[PDB]
């Protein structure tokens, strides 16, 4: 019956994960406007004729 | 086109056809540039490629 409330009062309880991921982050859009150009050095220069 | 039917007046008319013609003469057309050769021998980017 009796205790210490820093032991059984704090250990009477169940922990859960429902909490996690609850939400989201908004869904990817840079492809809708925009193309994807690997590079392979430090920077790329771009040249198109008339 | 035919003349159109009318009643006739009392002694009938010779009419006539008019027909013409149009005529349309050929025209001569140029586009030309020039560019350096050694321009392109120097063109490893291949800039003057889709000329």
């Amino acid at each position: 019956a009796i205790i210490t409330p820093a032991l059984i009062s704090a250990l009477k309880t169940s922990f859960q994960k429902h909490f996690q991921d609850a939400l989201a982050t908004a869904p990817s859009t840079y492809l809708q406007v925009a193309t994807v150009i690997p590079s392979t050095t430090a920077s790329n220069t771009y040249g198109w004729l008339g | 086109q035919f003349p159109k039917l009318r009643e006739w007046i009392g002694q009938r008319v010779i009419k006539d056809m008019a027909a013409q013609g149009y005529q349309i003469t050929n025209k001569l057309f140029e586009s030309t540039v020039g560019v350096k050769r050694t321009d392109i021998e120097d063109d490893n980017l291949g800039v003057y490629g889709p000329l």
